[PDB]
RNA sequence: CGCGACCUCAGAUCAGACGUGGCGACCCGCUGAAUUUAAGCAUAUUAGUCAGCGGAGGAGAAGAAACUAACCAGGAUUCCCUCAGUAACGGCGAGUGAACAGGGAAGAGCCCAGCGCCGAAUCCCCGCCCCGCGGCGGGGCGCGGGACAUGUGGCGUACGGAA
RNA sequence: CUAAGGCUAAAUACCGGCACGAGACCGAUAGUCAACAAGUACCGUAAGGGAAAGUUGAAAAGAACUUUGAAGAGAGAGUUCA
RNA sequence: AUGCCUGGGCAGGGCGAAGCCAGAGGAAACUCUGGUGGAGGUCCGUAGCGGUCCUGACGUGCAAAUCGGUCGUCCGACCUGGGUAUAGGGGCGAAAGACUAAUCGAACCAUCUAGUAGCUGGUUCCCUCCGAAGUUUCCCUCAGGAUAGCUGGCGCUCUCGC
RNA sequence: GCGGGCCCGGGUGGAGCCGCCGCAGGUGCAGAUCUUGGUGGUAGUAGCAAAUAUUCAAACGAGAACUUUGAAGGCCGAAGUGGAGAAGGGUUCCAUGUGAACAGCAGUUGAACAUGGGUCAGUCGGUCCUGAGAGAUGGGCGAGCGCCGUUCCGAAGGGACGG
RNA sequence: GGGCAGGGCGCCCUGGAAUGGGUUCGCCCCGAGAGAGGGGCCCGUGCCUUGGAAAGCGUCGCGGUUCCGGCGGCGUCCGGUGAGCUCUCGCUGGCCCUUGAAAAUCCGGGGGAGAGGGUGUAAAUCUCGCGCCGGGCCGUACCCAUAUCCGCAGCAGGUCUCCAAGGUGAACAGCCUCUGGCAUGUUGGAACAAUGUAGGUAAGGGAAGUCGGCAAGCCGGAUCCGUAACUUCGGGAUAAGGAU
RNA sequence: UUAAUUAAAACAAAGCAUCGCGAAGGCCCGCGGCGGGUGUUGACGCGAUGUGAUUUCUGCCCAGUGCUCUGAAUGUCAAAGUGAAGAAAUUCAAUGAAGCGCGGGUAAACGGCGGGAGUAACUAUGACUCUCUUAAGGUAGCCAAAUGCCUCGUCAUCUAAUUAGUGACGCGCAUGAAUGGAUGAACGAGAUUCCCACUGUCCCUACCUACUAUCCAGCGAAACCACAGCCAAGGGAACGGGCUUGGCGGAAUCAGCGGGGAAAGAAGACCCUGUUGAGCUUGACUCUAGUCUGGCACGGUGAAGAGACAUGUUUUUUCACUGAC
RNA sequence: CGAUCCUUCUGACCUUUUGGGUUUUAAGCAGGAGGUGUCAGAAAAGUUACCACAGGGAUAACUGGCUUGUGGCGGCCAAGCGUUCAUAGCGACGUCGCUUUUUGAUCCUUCGAUGUCGGCUCUUCCUAUCAUUGUGAAGCAGAAUUCACCAAGCGUUGGAUUGUUCACCCACUAAUAGGGAACGUGAGCUGGGUUUAGACCGUCGUGAGACAGGUUAGUUUUACCCUACUGAUGAUGUGUUGUUGCCAUGGUAAUCCUGCUCAGUACGAGAGGAACCGCAGGUUCAGACAUUUGGUGUAUGUGCUUGGCUGAGGAGCCAAUGGGG
RNA sequence: CGACUCUUAGCGGUGGAUCACUCGGCUCGUGCGUCGAUGAAGAACGCAGCUAGCUGCGAGAAUUAAUGUGAAUUGCAGGACACAUUGAUCAUCGACACUUCGAACGCACUUGCGGCCCCGGGUUCCUCCCGGGGCUACGCCUGUCUGAGCGUCGCU
């Protein structure tokens, strides 16, 4: 009965896709991930888990405004300025 | 090592009160100007059944004379309050049943319900199905007055406080056998999750101190101090006599 | 019976700014064990370590003696060698364990409160004019406002200072 | 020596980030889990767990066309040094 | 597993508690007879819920617990959906150390952690030379160590069929 | 060559390799219920046996016990093997085509594969309300991320009529 | 929408009743006003009518090779019953030491703060009848289970509901049938050896078998009789035992 | 009620009996707070236990361990405070709370409730009597029980035959009164004995049906495998398929079968060892939350009085106020 | 009779007590004591049947091995019993042996597992012979009885009680003899009792818990591999086929009882009471067969019937073989 | 001689071992050492003629502008360009642009409900309605405005 026959009846959803991780891991009835914790303002992470930090750290993503400031300071951050026309 | 009955009730949520369908609090009415010195007059509506609670209450509409308004107060019902009924409040109120006045105005020899412990606290003390509380003496100096409570104590209060006169309606219950799993079960059903009752010696060593061994007994003595931790304290708890 | 100053305390979609989170190899402040060793184990050891929390920068922290020494004295802080597996600590068991001087890398010193003298001699905000304004400054013109005597600025701080 | 007030670069550290150089190091069961659409596929409600997988040929020149079979598949022919 | 909130559901029959009507007896108290009535943590029994026996089938199965017959209960301490609360030395338990996502006399995940083992198992080419002990003493010592003993290697000091 | 192994001949192979003097090591396997990958006997064997049942003719088709059509015989026998929903699934729904792989035989069939198509709201529901409960501000605690609590240590309504 | 049946009233007017009466399956009611008359209100999901016969359905005959949502004649009728099943409405009771939700939202009433035009007009219409404009966003396919969900799978397991015909029969029991559905449940053919799994039957004995009547079998429904010990007087009880 | 070996006599249950608490309270949660549950509560209530329908009864014991009551008549008693001498660090002395000692109560608190001799005109038993002892020495009841080693106790009944069953006896290893005794209608998928009927359980087996097994077409694994597989005796790690001596042995297979392969599974669940652990208990060793008590600070104002030192100081006892709380 | 560490005492005009000097205190140097009885010297209570891990056949609970104390069985001498008489039948006091069908001693194999006590079923083997066949001996007159020899061919039963091995009783019989085969036999069965987890009683323990003390409920997996066995195709040679046969080799099978006559005879005082040859039959076992009797029965053969379905009659069908002759 | 079985060899199958290759790792070292309310890290959803994944991009969505270079991209068509022209692709990148969540900011997370101003459709501001644009979170500093107090004072 603990088994086969117990299986059948898992019929409702504990866990929904938050919206600050995209993880399926945002817990309904507590309204908290336990992924990332989105009701608390600091991410959630730990240094006893480190291959949890590298699949979510800084350079896993797009780092769509990062990557321009990095060579923005290469060039050294000019602003303003347009170069010499033809 | 595992925790024991009794203190998972401090916590909770599985021991709180069921007052889903409660009609509310049974306080007396609040200490004014007119309860102080006069008195005023309320019109008795209805009686109700409050689940959880053997007494039946009564709800009575007074008239606030600050503003233009009907107070309604849910008073405890005392034997021979009907509806329709004219009660009054107040330091000059008459000695009648279902009539609260202070009891220093009370002569001694009184039966009064709805003792307040303190003057103020809108009711406290014989208040539960049928009991009542009979004053004593007075105390002109100290403003002091002595009454008897259910349980046979006697206690000195001010005479300030007030009482309502007469005994609680609804007494008797506990004659009737309850005759029934069935029927305790509805009774405690609308009070708390406390009914079914596990012996101790009928668990195991891990959950109460009196359990475990090949004979079902106890093994200890039942009689603890009042000084001892919580999950030792079971059975007669500072008994100074146990037999019959 | 109202108004006018002050002191404490509220409201703002009031004017102009600031903090929130992320990373976190290196750094700073807390909290903080048990595996293990002692052929067992409780003090010890593991260990101010891991785990947990908070806070920055390109470095951080520290830093110019309420110092070291007892010598014919040295002279901020930081790091390297040595001191030294030493003094010392420890069921004085297992084990733990620095500092001074010496040789180097580098080397940089200073500022307030108070004490007192100068007519608050001081500072912030808004208007106009001139320059440049893409890390919003300088000067001048405003009986235009505010802060400040419950103390701003100049001289001046232990190596003495002021007249 | 003068505590219970404050500031300060250099010699110091840097398994993260940006851009470079090198090796008595490993050579696809090795070296990072990941030489390849790898924190991907996939598993668990979740915290998390987590792979396998490089090589035609110098050049596709990648087998026109004939024939049996419904086709998969063959027999000839052709390309290429193979 | 338990508490709470909001919904849904439970054929057909038997027995016949109060209350009520009529008749008869009585001096009264009241008592008999025949009806009406439908109460019961009532009975047989279906759906539902559960799982006693055959210790049947199966037992690399349909199935990491199912199947057939036979069974207990079936208006109440009844069964059930959704929402909500209680989280690991904690919860919950009509109490079996039972349940807590196929794990419960202390769940799962990651780290400390390559935890420790006097205890098992394994430990990779050739040839040549030498070649053992299971014994003394001490140890919370008896499946183990230290220490003497047995073994090997490296030499050195000398004598000589000179 | 005692041996560890080594030197030549032939074939395949197509691009690097070895001897000697020294140096260095992640340097020699038969076992560890060793790790990974592959392959045998078993073995064309166990098995493709829970719930009564199929038959005839024609059509498409290379191919028919399993497709379709018609006829006959049956079962589920209104608490159904019928008709519709909720949770869940997420294109599995519909039309066309293929038969590579899967549907433990086959298939001309499919929930397989490849192309396209399909979900039309004021009235049907979410949206509104509150229940059990959860959870901010004020307040308190806490080294700290935060926690306690929902009226309790609050100047808590920015609304309205008439003038 | 309008009208009318049919139910309910703890609504009203005349009047005062023992020789008590009215009345239900049961109850219950009456000088605090019963029977008898006359009214009023609520629900009217039922009947007639607008909608609406124009449409739908069953028949008979055609237009058009085809496309073609067509054209037409007819009918869609009259009655009775039932502790019959289901749904719904309404009265009446029984049980609780059980008394069986909150809020949003809507409405009625008590008062008269105030407004109106002044003798034909106005302020007002919890708007009386029409007339004009708008109603945004999200979901809508299909399965919903011996194959579309969870069990590694087209797994004999598990998974919340609604609709509910005829016969027999107490019955929503079992069996047969109609509407609807399907091909026998991951294959077929040929024989009927032993062992099996699931059903049975056995002369005479009747538990002698076995730890043990395990398993199987016996009785079984209804009607008419009858029913002991014991007892908490309620039961035992379908006791047991007979006939049809 | 132990999902997946135990549905029961186990748990629960109404009834019965005790314990604590009148709110700055009882029980409990919580690291923390003017925190929280009971509590929308108030002794006919809440919290903690034991027993377990109805009837009857509930015997004795406070010696022990618990629990509880008061008590300056008080032995021991820490910190802080007071005095002493010393140059001081100091040590000594006096004072001295709770708790332990001391004194009562309480067994429906945990629990317990003996032994040796003599003695009635046949024997036997034994009324009755004596001694030692504890806190009483088992009272009413009941039994060879679910409880009795001897034991298959003794007698009767039930059978032809009974270690079974029932009914009586008590000598009870080791029954017994809310750790409840006895009884008891109805009920029980509870454990046993006998009887009626019934039957393949059996004497003693046979036959029939359906699906398998069988053969065929198609599709097709897994466990296991040092090498493999004919025996007798011998020796051997004391029970060999292999070795020795003998008996002997002939391709490839099919359907059964369970003697052997000390057959397959799981680094034996039993026992022992380990200076290996875990659940639980306590009169084991170290501790700890909580809790009781004393001192210091928050901690103020007024009015009376005494002791002690000394010839102003401390301790301060009581009463009164509120502005802290 | 006692190490380190610690404490304590004793001794020096002893050293240090750190910038110097004095004085207390403290730390050192040397010698005694305070003690570790597990005595070369840890500070230390239980339970686990809810249990876990690493191992051990270095170590227990089986079988099997050595031995035979013990158990069982058999001899040697002959004091005596036997009315007389040691040896028909027995046999003390002593002494010599055999078996492993009893319990013991040992720990040799097995703890990376060899499934245990009984019962049921089945085969074979031993003789230490209960009965039957053939015989010897008597305290053998007949009958009966025991002692002994060749001898295991064929038999050694049905039941009440108990799980039982064992044991006792009832009945029949010629007899109801004793044993082995891993204390034969669980991929042959069952699970009744031991022997997990749930519970009850009694004793013990403060307690968790323990009891060769009782009670109750408690999952028995897999063969399709090799061999062995049971059957079925087959195989090497005979030139190929077929018919009729022989035979080496293996297996082997029949057993016991009753009645009549003998004969109421032999024998015997009597009571009682035989045997051989013959006749009629029975028990157990083996090999067959269905004429008869019985069983089965779906030839689904033929009637009879319940409910439903083809409109009804007729003829039929469905209700896992509808039911019944 | 058969079939089956055993050893060896040639060839043919299953398998991917060995060797040689390597736009990848590991280790050491050098310089620099830069995130975010002017909206970070991360996530979601979309963007190509034919486009699933990877990579790149953000409704200006396989990239816009400017600078340098100078004739392509390419799997196929289509082509823009005259490559004697800012002129195809590339690299740089300083201008512009940058959807929705997310410290995430009107209230909650359904993509649901609102308030304060301006413009247009409708109007001829008239409020309903529709579309577009800008605001509306917490804490805190300076300053401004409006306030309260039986807080401390002064005049009447
Ligand atoms: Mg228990
Ligand atoms: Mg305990
Ligand atoms: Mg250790
Ligand atoms: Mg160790
Ligand atoms: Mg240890
Ligand atoms: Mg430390
Ligand atoms: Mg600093
Ligand atoms: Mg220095
Ligand atoms: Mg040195
Ligand atoms: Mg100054
Ligand atoms: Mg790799
Ligand atoms: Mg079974
Ligand atoms: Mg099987
Ligand atoms: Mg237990
Ligand atoms: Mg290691
Ligand atoms: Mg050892
Ligand atoms: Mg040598
Ligand atoms: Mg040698
Ligand atoms: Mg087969
Ligand atoms: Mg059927
Ligand atoms: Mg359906
Ligand atoms: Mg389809
Ligand atoms: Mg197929
Ligand atoms: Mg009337
Ligand atoms: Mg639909
Ligand atoms: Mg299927
Ligand atoms: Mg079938
Ligand atoms: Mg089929
Ligand atoms: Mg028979
Ligand atoms: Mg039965
Ligand atoms: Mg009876
Ligand atoms: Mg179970
Ligand atoms: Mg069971
Ligand atoms: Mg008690
Ligand atoms: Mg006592
Ligand atoms: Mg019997
Ligand atoms: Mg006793
Ligand atoms: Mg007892
Ligand atoms: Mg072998
Ligand atoms: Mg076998
Ligand atoms: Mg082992
Ligand atoms: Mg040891
Ligand atoms: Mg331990
Ligand atoms: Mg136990
Ligand atoms: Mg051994
Ligand atoms: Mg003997
Ligand atoms: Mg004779
Ligand atoms: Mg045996
Ligand atoms: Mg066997
Ligand atoms: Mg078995
Ligand atoms: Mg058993
Ligand atoms: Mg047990
Ligand atoms: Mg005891
Ligand atoms: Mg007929
Ligand atoms: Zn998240």
């Amino acid at each position: 009965t603990k088994g086969t026959s117990s299986f059948g009846k898992r019929r409702n959803k504990t866990h929904t896709l938050c919206r600050r991780c995209g993880s399926k891991a945002y817990h309904l009835q507590k309204s908290t991930c336990g992924k990332c914790g989105y009701p608390a303002k600091r991410k959630r992470k730990y240094n006893w888990s480190a291959k949890a930090k590298r699949r979510n750290t800084t350079g896993t993503g797009r780092m769509r405004h990062l990557k321009i400031v990095y060579r923005r300071f290469r060039h050294g951050f000019r602003e303003g300025t347009t170069p010499k026309p033809k | 090592g595992r925790v024991i009955r009794g203190q998972r009730k401090g916590a909770g949520s599985v021991f709180r009160a069921h007052v889903k369908h409660r009609k509310g609090a049974a306080r007396l009415r609040a200490v004014d100007f007119a309860e102080r010195h006069g008195y005023i007059k309320g019109i008795v509506k209805d009686i109700i059944h409050d689940p959880g609670r053997g007494a039946p209450l009564a709800k009575v509409v007074f008239r606030d004379p600050y503003r233009f308004k009907k107070r309604t107060e849910l008073f405890i019902a005392a034997e021979g309050i009907h509806t329709g009924q004219f009660v009054y409040c107040g330091k000059k109120a008459q000695l009648n049943i279902g009539n609260v006045l202070p009891v220093g105005t009370m002569p001694e020899g009184t039966i009064v319900c709805c003792l307040e412990e303190k003057p103020g606290d809108r009711g406290k003390l014989a208040r539960a199905s049928g009991n009542y509380a009979t004053v004593i003496s007075h105390n002109p100096e100290t403003k002091k007055t002595r009454v008897k409570l259910p349980s046979g104590s006697k206690k000195v209060i001010s005479s300030a406080n007030r009482a309502v006169v007469g005994v609680v309606a609804g007494g008797g219950r506990i004659d009737k056998p309850i005759l029934k799993a069935g029927r305790a079960y509805h009774k405690y059903k609308a009070k708390r999750n406390c009914w079914p009752r596990v012996r101790g010696v009928a668990m195991n060593p891990v959950e109460h101190p009196f359990g475990g061994g090949n004979h079902q007994h106890i093994g200890k003595p039942s009689t603890i101090r009042r000084d001892a931790p919580a999950g030792r304290k079971v059975g007669l708890i500072a008994a100074r006599r146990t037999g019959r």
